[PDB]
């Protein structure tokens, strides 16, 4: 019974460790894209003079 | 199947149209300037507060 | 001008009340008017006639909350029984209005369809992780804290239950029942030869009966 | 009250008498038709005529006190009976036993709970930085 | 109308400012100020035109407020449920607490944002956006977990080994 | 304010119908033109003429004309938002006497009733004035439910 | 003792909600508008001279 | 005060042991509890964007502080739970906190 237990146990840790990499790229590429729109949402370069 | 209702507005000179409707009905109400009277067809559903005759007879909203 | 044609256009702010259906909201269709009229000159003395059918909207701001779906303008003859010689008048200018949901999509109904499904993945977890009643019990816990949002942006009307209301009542009522049964089914999972026997009812169904439906050791 | 640009030498003040003939110094209030304030009880309602110093080369005035007692019974229920609670619940944490492993999820949410209540009353104390309400000492 | 012009008789086309005596608005940054004289044709063919001078403020946003008290916690609170990752799958190791509360907290963010955010309903702000975005992520992650520990706990009597999800991981720890 | 009994005198409208009078003793409505308030109905709408013998004859106060309005709170939106969720969340608490001692975290649960507790408490306090002549009854129904 | 305290305290909690709840349940304006005055102030009820 | 209080309370879960499995209900329950009152925070100071305040830099350090006691908090609760199969005790590390800690012995084995 404790070795088919650590059976199920060894699974787990390999689903879980498996998901962590999935997950933290999903985190990551989804906040980078998210916040690039804010990095490229510059004010256009007008032909205008600055206003002061 | 046709009727023939009343549809004029208070004391005015009696008019009449054609109710293609069974009922002819006369709605009653008072606001600070006084009685108004509104004739027609149908029985419609009325607010609160408004008196409402309908009746399944020719030229008897008047 | 010379002929002795006046021409008036004064700007006004107009606050105007409007019978508000929140049936459907934030999915709701409003259509509000103004009833406009001579105060003190009856229609014997002053007639007033509308200058289109319609409402002009050539320089109307487009507004970011509602969509004008349809405008019109109607005069109204009134007579009174004491009076039948003098008419009084009125133009009544009505609007049809949809509003655009999408802000009380995002910020309203998502976060409750994301506890509506997290409320069921607490029947997923064994009772042997000794967390069951902490997902159940944070979920409702935000929902609770979203109740917050809830009270804030949706409007305190007792004309009609909103149809986010609704939705909002069925998810609240949902994660109570999840941790009622979440409840029952712990208080099963720990009964013992100790303190309780078996009926066969209780063998007869989930031991046999339904487990042939679905699979394990048995 | 005061005259805004007579002085002394042209307009002079005095407290103005009650529909009784006699020297009152005091708010007058009708008991038939004032509905007092749900959340203040006057106690004290005189009325003062204020002379200026003596100037060797400020206006006077009449003055109309309010002394008033605020009615708590609303933050007792609201805030005082609450952390009167989870105090008797700070209290009970150390009754329970170690094997139960439910100290911190009882002592720490109770904390939680007072930080709600920090939040209630947020938008009702005065934010004036000259002393600092009971009620804050309390919490 | 005409726009004034300067000392050097150069038109000024713009919103004037004194850059001795401004001081600048704690949110907003003034980039251009442009002016421009419009003419329309009249409200009749034939009749008087009309004439209006628009001043246009291009003002960018100092998002200073919101990067410190909003964004900055938000991002980092919702990067602890990968944490739960590393914690064991058993009794005590408290996989669940991590990835649900930090679903609790970001109801408390919600609230934060829902006070500041505009009320219209042509787009949907980035910020909201990036709260709908974590709290998914979050959610999926408590799935997770919930699925981790369901396999991490099958009791062997109750609980048949599948052969082909062995399998499956003795072809992924070779790939790794 | 101007104008004292002696100078004005105040009477309610009187009003005619088939060559009888009456006073107008109500708020007129138009019933055909009257939308109702979104929380609150009309039930009663009387006006009366008050002449108070107290104040002195020469006082503006000694008339006048008192249109009443007597209303009922539709409690729709408070049912269905606050009592309801309120009620049910506070009947939770007799689930702990079911949990085990074992997996049945009892405490935490029950002191999370005690939070969601203080969070209906936290939404109603913005609602209601802070006076004292009574407690409001949900509020009543919220001490009750936390000392429990 | 936990079976002796669900059988305690769940009645208590019932009982003291009923309570509290018919109060508002059962509060309603009453049906003149001033105590005393038997008038109803209606439309229907029109007093002539 | 309540940010002082918030701070004092981050540490104590390195003074609490794996073993009662509360480790992580403390830590994220003081998360809870700063985040909560966040909102009093922004309810009272001014939302001011042109610069930083003091009062913002010591939020966001107890909020920084937080986050680290908790990553750090699973750090070391992985260390607790290794099992002795799977994970081999490397010699460094046997070095570093079995042989070269020998300050305070009130410990043994
Ligand atoms: C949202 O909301 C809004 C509100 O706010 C809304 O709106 C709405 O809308 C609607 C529509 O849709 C509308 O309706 C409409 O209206 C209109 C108006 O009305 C008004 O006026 C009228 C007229 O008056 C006149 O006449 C008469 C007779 O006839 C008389 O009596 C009077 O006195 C006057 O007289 C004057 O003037 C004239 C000219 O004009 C001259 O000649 C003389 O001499 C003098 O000076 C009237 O009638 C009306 O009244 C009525 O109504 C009221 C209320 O309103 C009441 O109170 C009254 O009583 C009445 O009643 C009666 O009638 C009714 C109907 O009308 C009924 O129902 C009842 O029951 C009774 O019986 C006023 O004041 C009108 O006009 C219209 O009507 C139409 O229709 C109907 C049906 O529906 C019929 O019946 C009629 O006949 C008519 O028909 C016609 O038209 C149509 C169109 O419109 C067509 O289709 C047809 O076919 C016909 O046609 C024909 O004829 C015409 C004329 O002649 C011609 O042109 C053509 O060509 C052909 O031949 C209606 O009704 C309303 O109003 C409104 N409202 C407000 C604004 O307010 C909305 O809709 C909403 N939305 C949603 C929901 O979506
Ligand atoms: C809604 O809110 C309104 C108020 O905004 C309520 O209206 C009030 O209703 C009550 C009860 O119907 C009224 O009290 C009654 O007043 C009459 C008239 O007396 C008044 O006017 C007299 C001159 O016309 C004046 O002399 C009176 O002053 C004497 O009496 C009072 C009261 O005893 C006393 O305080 C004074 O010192 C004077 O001695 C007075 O101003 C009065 O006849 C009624 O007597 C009844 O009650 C007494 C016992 O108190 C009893 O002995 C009598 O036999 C009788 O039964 C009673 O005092 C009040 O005036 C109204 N307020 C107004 C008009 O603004 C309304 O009821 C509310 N509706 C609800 C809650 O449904
Ligand atoms: C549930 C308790 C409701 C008590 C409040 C109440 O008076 O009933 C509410 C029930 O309105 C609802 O339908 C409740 C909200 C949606 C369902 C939530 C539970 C699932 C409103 O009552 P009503 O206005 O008479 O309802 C009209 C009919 N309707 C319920 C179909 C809309
Ligand atoms: C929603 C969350 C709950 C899912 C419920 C699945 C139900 C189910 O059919 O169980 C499956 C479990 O299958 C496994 O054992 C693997 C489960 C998924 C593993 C991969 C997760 C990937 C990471 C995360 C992304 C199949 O079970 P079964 O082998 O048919 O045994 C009988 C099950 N029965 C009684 C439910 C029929
Ligand atoms: C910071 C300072 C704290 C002050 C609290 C205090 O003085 O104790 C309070 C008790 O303690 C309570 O909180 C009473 C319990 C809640 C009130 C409910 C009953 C209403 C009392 C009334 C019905 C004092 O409350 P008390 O003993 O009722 O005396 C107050 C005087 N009173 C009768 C005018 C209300
Ligand atoms: C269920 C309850 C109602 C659902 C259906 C509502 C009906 C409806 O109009 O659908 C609308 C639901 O709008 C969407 O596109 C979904 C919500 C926005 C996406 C999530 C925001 C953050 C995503 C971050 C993670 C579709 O209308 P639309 O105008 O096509 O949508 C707006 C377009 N936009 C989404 C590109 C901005
Ligand atoms: C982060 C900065 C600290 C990184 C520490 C890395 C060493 C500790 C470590 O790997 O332990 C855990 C992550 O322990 C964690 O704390 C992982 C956290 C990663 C996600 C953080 C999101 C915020 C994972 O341990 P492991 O991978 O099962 O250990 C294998 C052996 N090794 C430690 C040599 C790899
Ligand atoms: C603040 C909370 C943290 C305190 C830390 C104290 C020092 C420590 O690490 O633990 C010590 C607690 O000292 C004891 O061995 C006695 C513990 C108290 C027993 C009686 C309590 C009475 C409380 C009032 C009635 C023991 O430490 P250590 O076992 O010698 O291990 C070395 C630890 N070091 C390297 C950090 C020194």
């Amino acid at each position: 019974t404790g070795e088919e237990v650590s059976d199920w146990v060894r699974m787990g840790k390999a689903l879980d460790s498996i998901c962590f990499w999935a997950a933290l790229v999903l985190f990551l590429v989804g906040s980078s894209l998210i916040f690039l729109g804010a990095y490229f949402n510059r004010v256009p370069q007008l032909p205008y003079p600055p206003c002061m | 199947g046709s009727m023939i209702c009343y549809n004029q507005q208070s004391s005015q000179p009696p008019t009449t149209k054609t109710c293609s409707e069974t009922s002819c009905y006369k709605k009653t109400w008072r606001d600070h300037r006084g009685t108004i009277i509104e004739r027609g067809c149908g029985c419609p559903k009325v607010k609160p507060g408004i008196k409402l005759h309908c009746c399944r007879t020719d030229k008897c909203n008047n | 001008d010379y002929t002795g044609h006046i021409t008036w256009t004064p700007p006004a702010i107009f606050k105007s009340y409007c019978e508000i259906i929140v049936t459907h909201f934030p999915f709701d269709e409003q259509n509000c008017s103004m009833k406009l009229g001579t105060w003190t000159y009856d229609g014997s003395v002053v007639v007033i006639n509308p200058e289109s059918d319609q409402p002009d909207l050539s320089n109307f701001m487009e507004s970011g909350e509602w969509v004008i779906k349809e405008s019109r303008g109607w005069k109204h003859w009134v007579f009174y029984a004491c009076c039948p010689s003098t008419p009084y008048l009125d133009i009544t200018y009505h609007f049809v209005m949809q509003r655009l949901p999408l802000y009380f999509i995002v910020n309203v109904i998502i976060p409750c369809l994301l506890f509506s499904f997290l409320t069921g993945l607490v029947f997923y977890l064994p009772t042997d992780s000794g967390e069951k009643m902490t997902l159940s019990i944070s979920v409702l816990l935000s929902l609770t804290v979203f109740l917050l949002v809830i009270v804030e942006l949706i409007p305190s009307t007792s004309s009609a239950v909103p149809l986010i209301g609704k939705y909002m009542l069925f998810t609240m009522v949902f994660v109570i029942a999840s941790i009622i049964i979440t409840v029952i089914v712990i208080n099963t999972h720990h009964r013992s030869p100790s303190t309780h026997v078996m009926p066969e009812w209780v063998r007869k169904v989930f031991i046999d009966t339904i487990p042939n439906i679905m699979f394990f050791s048995t | 009250f005061s005259s805004y640009s007579y002085d002394s030498s042209e307009v002079s003040l005095q407290t103005g008498l009650s529909p009784e003939g006699q020297e009152r110094q005091e708010v007058y209030i009708h008991e038939g038709t004032f509905i007092e304030n749900g959340q203040w009880e006057i106690i004290h309602k005189p009325s003062r005529l204020i002379q200026p110093s003596v100037d060797p080369r400020r206006r006077e005035e009449v003055t109309f006190y309010l002394i008033i007692r605020r009615k708590p019974l609303f933050y007792l229920v609201n805030v005082i009976a609450p952390c009167i609670l989870i105090t008797l619940l700070a209290i009970f944490v150390f009754y329970l036993p170690p094997d139960a492993g439910e100290k911190m999820g009882l002592s720490i949410f109770a904390l939680l709970t007072l930080t709600v209540f920090l939040l209630l009353l947020a938008d009702k104390v005065p934010e004036t930085s000259l002393s600092v309400p009971i009620i804050i000492k309390y919490l | 109308f005409v726009f004034a012009v300067d000392d050097e008789g150069k038109t000024i086309s713009k919103i004037d400012i004194d850059t001795e005596a401004y001081t600048e608005n704690g949110e907003w940054a003034i980039d251009f100020c442009p002016g421009v004289i419009r003419r329309h044709d009249g409200d009749s063919a034939g009749g008087p035109g009309e004439t209006d001078v628009i001043y246009s403020l291009i003002i960018r946003r100092k998002p200073l407020f919101y990067v410190i008290n909003i964004i900055v916690p938000c991002v980092l609170i919702s990067g602890l449920v990968l944490l739960a990752y590393f914690l064991p799958a058993q009794a005590g190791g408290q996989k669940c607490t991590v990835s649900i509360n930090v679903l609790l907290a970001q109801t408390v963010f919600l609230f934060l944002i829902a006070q500041k955010t505009p009320e219209t309903s042509l787009s949907v702000p980035l910020l909201g956006r990036y709260l709908i975005f974590v709290m998914v992520v979050a959610t999926l992650i408590v799935m997770n977990c919930v699925i981790v520990l369901n396999v991490s706990l099958r009791t062997p009597t109750t609980h048949a080994m599948s052969p082909r999800l062995r399998y499956v991981l003795l072809e992924l720890l070779p790939q790794l | 304010l101007k104008y004292t009994t002696k100078e004005i005198t105040l009477s309610l409208k009187q009003a005619e119908e088939d060559g009888r009078s009456y006073p107008v003793e109500w708020i007129i409505i138009d019933p055909e033109g009257f939308t109702e308030n979104g929380e609150w109905e009309i039930v009663h709408r009387p006006a009366r003429v008050n002449v108070d013998p107290s104040v002195p004859l020469d006082s503006p106060n000694r008339q006048d004309v008192t249109f009443y309005l007597i209303i009922r709170r539709k409690p729709l939106f408070y049912v269905i938002n606050i009592l309801v969720p309120c009620v049910l969340i506070s009947f939770m608490i007799n689930l702990v006497f079911y949990l085990p001692a074992d997996c049945g975290e009892k405490t935490s649960m029950a002191i999370s009733v005690l939070l969601a507790q203080s969070v209906f408490l936290l939404l109603i306090s913005k609602r209601l004035p802070a006076t004292s002549m009574a407690i409001p009854l949900i509020g009543k129904f919220l001490l009750f439910g936390m000392v429990l | 003792v936990d079976r002796l305290c669900l059988f305690v305290v769940t009645p208590i909690m019932v009982v003291g909600t009923a309570w509290i709840f018919l109060q508002g349940a059962y509060n309603q304006p009453p049906p003149q508008p001033f105590p005393g005055d038997p008038f109803s102030y209606l439309e229907k009820d029109k007093r002539f001279i």
